């Protein structure tokens, strides 16, 4: 035999050794799901409700800009329907990680709507659309508002971005606990602890208390070692969560006030282009929720002897060898560290 | 049974401009469509005799 110590004789062949062994590997795999369940339900419902929230309201800022246009310029409809939809559809594109320039967004933005407010707006009556368009920066017609929209929108879309980027990683760490394959030293101590007593013919002896905590301290020394950078994740989404719905909404009003501005100067403008040419609640419920976790990596070989049968009374126990009266007494962990460090510099860098 | 002369070629929607689907039949009494496993709507339709 190369796991069960053999003492006296053995009720227990290589093979069932092996059995054995797997027996183990499954219910140490199935304790971690049983202790991240809650955890990673918690995280996973916050994740989709976040996101359709900010679905929602990307969707009601574009309806209000689009009512806005139809009630303050039906002149510029239906192109301003096709920038408007595009803007936010780019807007959403970047909430949701996607690459996508704000900068880039507001630019495009004003390069659309500048060309239809000259032809509808001011010289009423498709080739001569990009001298118009490369005449809006040139002569600087929005004045500071691209810049203003840009900062503005800029500022609240990041943090947002980072919220559900922040999200998805304690998703992905949590989804990796369960899955945290261990040492083979550690599969014949979980084979001896939990099972090497059939192969000596017990039939209901449960393993020592304390044997149960060494054989635990000794292979989650790696997984016990996330618990610093865990409880830094948690303290640095909530200095984060301590702002998109007012800017998103209030776009339509700076928007107009850029429309009336550029409307300010028309006189100058047509002879020059003629001669050139419940949240904050849902996220503060969310961290007080997530605290309740803090002690998560610090408290789970104390789940994993607590939830399996172990004689805590250390009286008449399994030893890993023999029935004592009292008993004498890694590269996926290093990953979940880099990716919460490297979540938790960004979190800082935020706020 | 109907034969189809002008089935319906898939569209693409460019700048925001509807773009209708064709569909002609013979012999045909009633041609409807099915847009997404859904009848479409009565007021939808535009039929040629
Ligand atoms: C919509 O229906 C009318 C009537 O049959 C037709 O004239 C037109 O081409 C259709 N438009 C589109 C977008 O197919």
């Amino acid at each position: 035999l190369q796991v069960c110590l053999p003492k006296g004789p053995t009720c227990c062949s290589r093979k069932m050794e092996e059995k054995y062994q797997l027996t183990a590997r499954l219910n140490m795999e199935q304790l971690l799901q049983s202790a991240s369940m809650e955890l990673k339900f918690l995280i996973i419902q916050n994740a989709a409700v976040f996101q359709e929230a900010f679905e929602i309201v990307v969707r009601h800022a574009k309806n209000y800009t689009n009512a806005m246009f139809k009630n303050n310029y039906p002149s510029l409809t239906p192109q301003a329907f096709e920038f408007v939809g595009e803007f936010f559809t780019d807007v959403s594109l970047y909430i949701l990680g996607s690459d996508i320039n704000v900068d880039d967004m507001v630019n495009e933005l004003f390069d659309s709507l500048f060309p239809v407010i000259y032809t509808q707006m001011m010289n009423p009556g498709l080739d001569i659309n990009e001298c118009l368009r490369g005449a809006r920066r040139d002569l600087k017609v929005f004045g500071s508002f691209p810049k203003l929209i840009m900062t503005q929108v800029s500022k609240s879309l990041q943090v947002t971005r980072i919220f559900l980027q922040a999200l998805n990683l304690g998703i992905e760490v949590i989804n990796t606990t369960d899955h945290l394959k261990f040492s083979k030293d550690c599969g014949r101590m979980l084979t001896r602890m939990w099972y090497c007593s059939y192969c000596q013919g017990l039939m209901m002896v449960k393993p020592c208390g304390g044997y149960c905590n060494v054989v635990m301290q000794g292979c989650m020394a790696g997984v016990v070692e996330i618990d610093k950078y865990w409880r830094e994740y948690i303290l640095s989404l909530e200095e984060l969560v301590n702002d998109m719905e007012n800017v998103l909404l209030g776009l339509f009003s700076t928007i107009h006030d850029s429309i009336q501005y550029v409307q300010k100067n028309g006189g100058k403008l047509t002879t020059t282009i003629g001669k050139l040419c419940t949240l904050s609640s849902r996220r503060r419920e969310l961290i007080q929720k997530l605290k309740s976790f803090i002690n998560f990596y610090s408290a789970l070989p104390g789940y994993i002897c607590s939830h399996s049968p172990v004689a805590e009374n250390d009286t008449l126990c399994w030893n890993g060898q023999e029935l004592v009266e009292r008993y004498s007494q890694e590269p996926v962990v290093s990953q979940i560290i880099d990716k919460l460090k490297h979540i938790n510099q960004l979190l800082r860098t935020m706020s | 049974l109907p034969h189809f002369i002008e089935e319906p070629e898939d569209a693409y929607i460019i700048k925001s401009n509807p773009i209708a689907l064709r569909c002609k039949a013979r012999p045909a009494m009633q041609i409807f469509f099915k847009c997404n496993g859904e009848w479409v709507h009565q007021n939808e339709h535009v039929s040629e005799e």
